[PDB]
């Protein structure tokens, strides 16, 4: 009888979980392991490990089908059922899983073994992407030097593993199909536990899409006085490799030649950390203590003593995009960063720290629970710090900022600077997975497969290669994230519900108030708010043992994803920039981009 | 996985 067994299952649940708990550490130790020291013997071990892991995967979802746990009365002991139904890419036989995880490290290696030869010295051959690479596309107002740099990169991280990437396509698809799934973009979705959420996010995505136009239009009528007509069109596609990064994916650091008022401040306090002597020790400390302050969970003493918080100086490969890691375990949570000391790495060391949050306030719950409650929402929780961190408020609070006045012009400035991050990043992180989602799904033909990347960065962002690009090259694996496999709609769902989650925590923290111009959200911080600190652990320490709608639920009350809160962020900006544009009789949307020949 | 920055 069901009564019987369900008690029974509930007891199977307990020790299962427990051992993939203690598994999965195994797995994940050789995979650090690797990460940190890129060698053949790592690579080897890592693989090997998880071929195993993947085995005992096989043998737990067949185990699952002897429950009856659709009849059970319990919906926790179903959801937990559920979640052991999912192999992924363990449903592939033996050998099939092999080739994938060979073909994943064989990406993911090169891309992190990327070497070029310095543009002014063509016998220096040792610049690597983080921090040589980055360093020029960052800083270089030289559009030849940057096209230079672009090729080469693109060359090395993209086309070089077209085949690679194709065998990849190939056993995702396999894998997806194993699972019962349509392809590997549905097993992605499957995620978010929501059928609509595709249209969900077109829906928002149109809604934030007009002004992502105008701030387009506007950098690229800026970029125009800088480099002349000859450089930048002004009804054509932004050449991608003057926008201050690699992917275009995020243009602040050229916002020194794109602000609204160039005489007015423009916040950038690497400088200032520089002179004061921070180190990656002390961005990390300084996290801590913000996380701490909102009465939430202390770095472990483990954190300390395993992360890696610079890049190492002897000769080793390793990946240094950086990386955040829970070993399953208790307060072993660790920390992979090649952290060098600017504005922009102590947002990232926040953003990752969110993570290392999120496994120590998740780590009492069953296994298959320690995980965010949807992808988006891990990422999110160190965005939300990151906005307050970023505040003309918080840096002057902690020394880094001086001399500032908030008049209303370094106010358009500071909320021009933070689109250029968060609203330019939206149509690039949602085409990202359209790309991949279309490859998956067998929409592109593979003759077509370049130039489909290219189409959906102009239709999507209006930006183009620097120089004519075509199927014999290969483009998307120049994305770290397109190399090593990771989901990237995450992101796109981060981007909008960060902004739920800071509005309310600056209300809770009595940082906003609409009707109060003392308050508005773009300077609030939630620095020492034990009330903005309490919805955090009220959401974060479900973990994934409810859908996602509750987890949000828990933080403020509300139950859909929503565009509201970005929108009213952003909306003194929308309203200086509509009217500057008029002004300015600027030049919105573009043409069709004639870099990729077909 | 390992969580990353965009
Ligand atoms: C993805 O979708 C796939 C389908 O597209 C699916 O594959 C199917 O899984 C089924 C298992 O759930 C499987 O069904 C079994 O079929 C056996 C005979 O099938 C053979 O002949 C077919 C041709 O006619 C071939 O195509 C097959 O390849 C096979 O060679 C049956 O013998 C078997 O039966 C037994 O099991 C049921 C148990 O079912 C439940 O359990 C309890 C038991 O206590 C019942 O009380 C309860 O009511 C419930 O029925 C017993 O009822 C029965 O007495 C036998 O013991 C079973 O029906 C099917 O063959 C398989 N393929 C296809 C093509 O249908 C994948 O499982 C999906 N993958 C994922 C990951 O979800
Ligand atoms: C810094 C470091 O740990 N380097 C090691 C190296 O000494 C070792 O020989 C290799 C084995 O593949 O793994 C890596
Ligand atoms: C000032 C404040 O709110 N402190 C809270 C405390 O009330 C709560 O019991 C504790 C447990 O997480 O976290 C902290
Ligand atoms: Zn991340």
């Amino acid at each position: 009888a069901l009564v019987k067994e369900e008690i029974q299952a509930k007891e199977y649940l307990e020790n299962l979980n427990k051992e993939l708990a203690k598994r999965t550490n195994v797995e994940t130790e050789a995979a650090w392991a690797y990460g940190s020291n890129i060698t053949d013997e790592n690579e080897k071990k890592k693989n090997e490990i998880s071929a195993e892991l993947a085995k005992f995967m096989k043998e737990v979802a067949s185990d699952t089908t002897k429950f009856q746990w659709r009849s059970y009365q319990s919906e926790d002991l179903k959801r937990q059922f559920k979640a052991l139904t999912k192999l992924g890419y363990a449903a592939l036989p033996e050998d099939d899983y092999a080739e994938l995880l060979d073909t994943l490290s064989a990406m993911e290696s090169n891309f992190a073994k990327v070497k070029v030869c310095d543009y002014k010295d063509s016998t220096k051959c040792d610049l690597a992407l983080d921090p040589e690479i980055e360093e020029v596309i960052s800083k270089s107002r030289d559009h030849e030097e940057l096209a230079y740099y672009w090729r080469e990169f693109y060359d090395k991280a993209g086309t070089a593993v077209r085949s690679q990437f194709e065998r990849y396509v190939e056993l995702n698809t396999k894998a997806a199909k194993l699972n019962n799934f349509t392809s590997g973009a549905e097993a992605w979705l499957d995620e978010y536990e929501d059928d609509t959420f595709e249209q969900q996010l077109e829906d928002i995505f149109a809604d934030i899409r007009p002004l992502y136009q105008q701030i387009h239009g506007y950098v690229r009528f800026r970029l125009r006085k800088h480099y002349g007509d000859a450089v930048v069109s002004e009804t054509g596609p932004i050449p991608m490799h003057l926008l201050g990064n690699m992917w275009a994916q995020q243009w602040s650091e050229i916002a020194d030649i794109v602000s609204p008022f160039p005489e007015k401040p423009l916040v950038d306090v690497s400088a200032e950390m520089e002179k004061q002597g921070y180190t990656p020790l002390k961005m990390f400390q300084m996290g801590d203590d913000f996380f701490t302050s909102m009465n939430l969970t202390k770095l472990p003493q483990d954190f300390w003593d395993k992360s890696i918080i610079e890049k190492p100086t002897d000769g080793r490969d390793l990946v240094c995009h950086a990386s955040a890691w829970d070993f399953y375990l208790t307060d072993d949570v660790r920390i992979k960063q090649c952290t060098r000391v600017t504005q922009d790495q102590l947002f990232t060391v926040h953003h990752e720290l969110g993570h290392i949050q999120y496994f120590l306030q998740y780590q009492h719950q069953p296994f298959v629970y320690r995980t965010g409650a949807n992808p988006g929402f891990h990422e999110a929780v160190g965005d939300v710090l990151s906005l307050s961190v970023s505040t003309p408020k918080h840096l002057e609070k902690i020394g880094l900022l001086k001399d500032y006045v908030r008049d209303d012009e370094a106010r358009i400035n500071q909320l021009f600077l933070t689109a250029l991050d968060k609203i330019v990043f939206l149509p690039f992180a949602f085409t990202m997975d359209k790309y991949r989602w279309s490859l998956f799904r067998g929409e592109v033909d593979k003759a077509n497969w370049n130039c489909a990347f290219w189409k959906l960065r102009d239709e999507y962002s209006g930006i183009e290669p620097p120089v004519v690009r075509s199927e014999k090259d290969f483009d998307a694996p120049a994305k770290y994230h397109i190399s090593a496999d990771v989901e990237y709609l995450r992101y796109l769902v981060s981007f909008i519900i960060q902004f739920q989650f800071y509005k309310s925590a600056c209300i809770k923290a009595g940082q906003y108030d609409p009707d109060n111009v003392e308050l508005p959200l773009d300077n609030c911080d939630i620095y020492g708010s034990a009330a903005a600190g309490a919805a955090f652990h009220n959401m974060l320490s479900m973990g994934a043992s409810k859908p996602w709608p509750d987890a949000l639920e828990a933080f403020n009350g509300e139950r859909i994803m929503s565009g509201k809160a970005i929108a009213e962020y952003f909306e003194p900006l929308r309203v200086w920039l509509e009217a500057e544009n008029i002004k300015n009789n600027v030049h919105i949307g573009w043409t069709t981009s004639n870099k990729c020949v077909s | 996985r390992p969580k990353i920055p965009p």
